[PDB]
DNA sequence: AAGATCTGAATTTACGGGCGCAACTATGCCGGACGTAC
RNA sequence: UUUUGGCAUAGUUGC
DNA sequence: GTACGTCCGGCCGTAAATTCAGATCTT
């Protein structure tokens, strides 16, 4: 479940310490058009930090 | 704490009860302040 | 051209370096639009 | 020169601040130093 | 046994590894689908870099 | 005159705020203990 | 014969 | 006897606080 939850919700770190966990790493794949799917799969996120 | 005083229980446990009650009322009105840690709902989420 | 003076018109089309520097230039337009929208209302709500 | 303007300056004017970004004194002269560059 | 690891689609361990387009059609999988995502509770999840 | 005090005047942490709304999605809080059946 | 509803999040997107 | 299985207990602006120079008292 531990991987599964983290991939299901996109909260990364300890599950019980999700208050300070980095969020939005895993996202539901955007299936609207093939270009959007490819663009989503080749995506980089820069956190604020 | 009520049943402690009805029983006439010890003083240190009564003081601990007063401490926890102070924390509980303070985080019931305001669950954010630079004091004791926040209150969670036993589900890993802070109380509003 | 080294420091980002693009000499072709939009009709003539920009070269690769010119195109990249133009994208860099327009990025500030997008960002300052974003921060303007971030400051929309705040000054206005404080004033009202 | 370079002086702060736009919504930062308007912010500071309404958000009255002890620290200006670009504090200045547009100071004028009255004697012959007004016209004499050397004396200025 | 110690658990279950989610498998990125069309990786070296997904069942669609190195399958021709005909077999992908027989499994009702689009041969143009690039893969690179997990299936968690049926939802397609992609990890943003 | 000297002092101690001592009382008003220069330097360090620490909350606490941080666009209008729309729209859509997707995910979410156990382990001992006691009985009953087979 | 007259109902109806999860709350708080997180992400994405429109002006 | 064994296990299961399901029912009960655990940035910047104030603003306070710390240290240094008159001043009356103390000596």
């Amino acid at each position: 479940d531990g991987l599964k939850y983290s991939l299901a919700t996109g909260n990364w770190g300890d599950q019980k310490k999700a208050h300070q966990a980095r969020a939005g790493v895993s996202q539901v794949l955007n299936r609207l058009t093939f270009a959007s799917t490819l663009s989503h799969l080749r995506r980089l996120n820069s956190p604020i930090g | 704490l009520r049943r402690n005083e009805q029983n006439g229980a010890a003083a240190h446990v009564i003081a601990e009860d007063v401490k926890l009650l102070q924390f509980h009322v303070a985080t019931m009105v305001d669950n954010e302040l630079p004091g004791l840690p926040r209150a969670m709902q036993k589900s890993g989420r802070p109380l509003k | 051209e080294s420091r980002g003076f693009v000499e072709n018109s939009y009709l003539a089309g920009l070269t690769p370096t010119e195109f990249f520097f133009h994208a860099m230039g327009g990025r500030e337009g997008l960002i300052d639009t974003a921060v303007k929208t971030a400051e929309t209302g705040y000054i206005q709500r404080r004033l009202i | 020169k370079n002086v702060t303007l736009g919504v930062p300056r308007l912010k500071e004017l309404i958000n009255i601040s002890k620290k200006p970004k670009t504090p200045s004194l547009t100071v004028f002269l009255l004697g012959q130093s007004a016209r004499d560059a050397e004396r200025a | 046994f110690i658990g279950k690891i989610p498998i990125m689609l069309r990786s070296t361990y997904c069942l669609l590894n190195g399958l021709t387009d005909r077999d992908l059609c027989e499994l009702n999988e689009c041969p143009l689908d690039p893969g690179g995502y997990f299936i968690i509770n049926g939802s397609e999840k992609v990890l943003i870099a």
